[PDB]
RNA sequence: GAUGUCGGCUCGUCGCAUCCUGGGGCUGAAGAAGGUCCCAAGGGUUGGGCUGUUCGCCCAUUAAAGCGGCACGCGAGCUG
RNA sequence: GGAUGUGUCGUCGCAUAGACAGCCAGGAGGUUGGCUUAGAAGCAGCCACCCUUCAAAGAGUGCGUAAUAGCUCACUGGUC
């Protein structure tokens, strides 16, 4: 998990969730998912 | 950069822009929207970081020299007068001034050398395109 | 350009988008304030070689030639504009902004090439026909070739205003 | 593996 | 938008109340909604209209009919998962019902199959977990699937037969 | 060496023997033989020798295998019409030479059996997007 | 018309930008051992040589031998 | 600085003669395009980005290997 403050896509999978009051980054690759919080 | 010569100091105050046209020298600009002071290094930031993007053109123009000398603290004290004769020069933009504007390169080939070359200024940008004709 | 409103109070147009106007030759200089949008998406295509209809309210079209248009800075939206009405044989002078076509020999060569004036203005335009564009060839053009007014075709007639031997274009070398 | 040119490879 | 509503015969829904409860061959079931959620059997199909439309309202739709849907599918045919047991000496007996594991520990892990599910193990690294909730089926057999979790070089674990796990590699 | 079947695919040279550098471990650990190849490959390539003649090999299983040889490269041709023995990085600024359209007519008459075009004047024009993007111009044509 | 100054010793206590324990994502994570970031202050966080020292170096260990704040915590508590 | 968190205004846009997302299926031949290297075949880097057929399929998305390969896309048809 890599929490970073300017979450952005990275490839053409990474689908830019909001669960409970968070933004947050899924993608087909795990080295993709972001995440703010 | 710095510029060849002078007189050697200054002060501050600022006011809206007033010699920041618009398309001039390429149909593609970036703009300032925040009254500052540009750091001369902080152009070779926005400058190289074009270079880089674009192999070749060199259809960069950045009208935004630094014409001011700022000065600094000499470790401290307080007890002497006019200090840091030689700390960096600046070149005091005003919202709606006009500091590049690339020329040549396709629309995203050129909204990406302004989108880096924002990253390192201290005030936030748009880019303009075309129909500034007042003067020419 | 339905403007209708021209008066010295903005009041009723500041606020609701609508640019602001005043057109004129030596005659009648009536003040004006046209809409916002309207212009906007107007002003756009035509450019400054356009007269357009302007049947200010009540009823009295009138030809008039974009002058001179002072926006905004900060925002890229304008403010005010100049309208230079037609005449019918003779307006002034005009800007006719230059371009170019083909593939230029230069470009594929080793380097680009570069309008060094864009919008070009020349002498006695002639109303009724007034170009409201200028392609010049540049393929010709390589390696240091700087094509001037005293090159570029005239639309049978139109008299070149600026210098002769003025750079419009040069292919700049590449790096 | 190793190469496309001189001599060794891969295959397994 | 969700409009088609295929609720054959077997099926009875009672729409009494914010309680739309159901009763089927699997056996009577039971699932609550938001009431300003109109719905209703018009002739034979079903319909969930909705008062407003564009968001708020429309999330809830696409809730409804859905879960509406399930408890169609369920008391009709009703619900089983399939589970598969991989890797050297993976597998899953039963006691009674519980589904008995044995997967690498070195204590086997026994799992209880809750008030309204049942397991089934055809090969002894195969699993199945029936059921009638459609969520529970799969509340439940998560938990399996959680047990042990493939691992990214050898995709060991429990997964879904098909399950299509790419190895890492290393060494 | 192991049992292993599948496919195979590569591009050796025609009038030259395949040492290590060619199959050796390439496509040898496939279960094939390099000598029984370094013969029967090398036996068609000598009416086209001089060049490299693309082949792709098919595996079946135990010490099986075949070929099917193709057509040699034609940028060796044109180098020796035009005394130069390299390439070009530039195919636009920096370009070869200059050659016939009588030069086409044995391009689509040997590569044939590849060109599925439609009749002559399609792969007549298929070809020169190859030429024309090497370093070689188009000479003649329609018109004058 | 006085708010005693360094270091240590005694006594704590609180913050976290966590030294070790505990939970987790990614890893260039094969296992083992690590890297990093995220969560987490319950509790712990050795004994010596040199130097007034603070620090730091060095011995020998360790799960670790955290970084700071409370008038660089603490002299109507001592040393000095 | 970041973001399918809403409200309101503006721009393209592209579209029942049936799109978008879902689905099945396809996917081109030249050519491992030419170039540089111990080599680099739609995907390290120079140059271009043409031909053929077609309802089609671009010397080309990204991932992948020492190049292969393999896996999908832009273009195409039916199902709604
Ligand atoms: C020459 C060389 C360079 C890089 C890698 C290589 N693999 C091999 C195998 O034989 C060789 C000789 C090389
Ligand atoms: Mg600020
Ligand atoms: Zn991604």
């Amino acid at each position: 998990m890599k929490v970073r403050s300017s979450v952005k896509k990275m490839c053409d999978n990474c689908k830019v969730v909001r669960r409970h009051g968070r933004v947050l980054v899924i993608c087909s690759n795990v080295k993709h998912k972001q995440r703010q919080g | 950069k710095r510029t060849k010569f002078r007189k050697q100091f200054r002060g501050r105050m600022t006011g809206d822009a007033k010699g920041g046209d618009y398309v001039a020298f390429g149909d593609y600009g970036l703009i300032a929207m925040e009254p500052a002071w540009i750091k001369s290094n902080q152009i070779e930031a926005c400058r190289i970081v074009m270079s880089r993007h674009f192999r070749r053109g060199g259809k960069i123009y950045i009208r935004i020299f630094p014409d001011k000398p700022v000065t600094k603290k000499p470790a401290e004290t307080r007890m002497g007068k006019g200090k840091g004769a030689v700390e960096y020069w600046v070149s005091v933009v005003k919202p709606g001034r006009v500091m590049f504007e690339v020329a040549g390169v396709t629309e995203e080939q050129a909204k990406e050398a302004f989108r880096l070359a924002g990253h390192k200024l201290p005030i936030q940008t748009k880019m303009v395109k075309r129909e500034v004709y007042d003067e020419a | 350009m339905e403007l209708t409103a021209k008066p010295r109070t903005p009041k009723q147009k500041l606020d609701e988008s609508m640019i602001a106007a005043v057109a004129y030759n030596k005659e009648n200089n009536v003040s004006f304030a046209l809409d916002r949008k309207a212009f906007d998406r107007a002003f756009r295509q035509q450019s400054t070689t356009g007269l357009f209809d302007i049947t200010v309210e009540g009823g009295e079209t009138f030809p008039a030639l974009v002058k001179a248009v002072q926006m905004d800075k900060r925002k890229r939206a304008p403010i005010h504009v100049d309208f230079y009405m037609v005449t019918y044989g003779e307006p002034v002078e005009v800007s006719v902004p230059v371009h170019t076509t083909g593939r230029s020999q230069g470009e594929v060569q080793g380097g680009l090439v570069d309008i060094v004036v864009h919008n070009l203005q020349i002498v006695a335009p002639g109303p009724r026909r007034i170009p409201q564009e200028l392609v010049v060839d540049v393929t010709k053009m390589n390696i240091g070739d700087h094509i001037t007014a005293g090159d570029i075709k005239l639309p049978e007639g139109c008299t070149l205003a600026a210098d002769p031997e003025l750079t419009v274009v040069s292919v700049l070398p590449p790096r | 593996s190793c190469t496309t040119c001189e001599c060794c490879c891969s295959c397994s | 938008g969700k409009q088609p509503i295929a609720v054959p015969s077997g099926v009875t829904v009672n729409a009494q109340d914010g309680v739309f409860k159901v009763k089927g061959p699997k056996g009577e079931l039971t699932v609550p909604y938001n009431t300003e959620l109109t719905v209703r059997q018009d002739g034979d199909q079903l319909l969930v209209e909705r008062p407003s439309d564009a968001q708020k309202h429309r999330a809830l739709h696409g809730l409804t009919r859905t879960l509406v849907a399930n408890a169609v599918k369920g008391v009709s045919d009703g619900y089983t998962i399939n589970l598969e047991l991989r890797g050297v000496g993976f597998r899953a007996k039963l006691t009674g019902k519980a589904l008995e594991m044995n997967i690498g520990y070195s204590h086997p892990v026994i799992i209880e199959p809750p008030a309204g599910v049942t397991f089934a193990v055809p090969e002894p690294t195969r699993i199945d977990v029936s059921g009638i909730d459609k969520q529970l089926v799969g509340q439940v057999a998560a938990n399996v699937r959680k047990v042990r979790k493939p691992d990214a070089y050898h995709g060991k674990g429990v997964r879904f037969v098909g399950e299509q796990i790419a190895l890492k590699a290393g060494k | 060496m192991k049992k292993v079947a599948g496919i195979v695919k590569l591009q050796l040279p025609a009038g030259k023997a395949t040492p290590a550098p060619p199959v050796g471990p390439a496509l040898g650990q496939y279960g094939a033989n390099i000598m029984e190849f370094t013969k029967a490959f090398n036996a068609q390539t000598a009416d086209k020798g001089d060049a490299i003649i693309p082949v792709e090999i098919t595996i079946y299983a135990d010490r099986s295998f075949t070929f099917i040889t193709k057509t040699p490269p034609m940028s060796y041709l044109i180098r020796k019409a035009a005394g130069i023995g390299k390439g070009s990085s530039t195919p636009n600024k920096a370009k070869v030479g200059k050659l016939n359209w009588d030069q086409v007519l044995e391009i689509a008459k040997t590569k044939m059996p590849d060109l599925n075009a439609g009749s002559v004047e399609a792969a007549a024009n298929t070809v020169a997007g190859t030429a024309r993007s090497m370093g070689v111009t188009v000479e003649g044509g329609p018109n004058a």
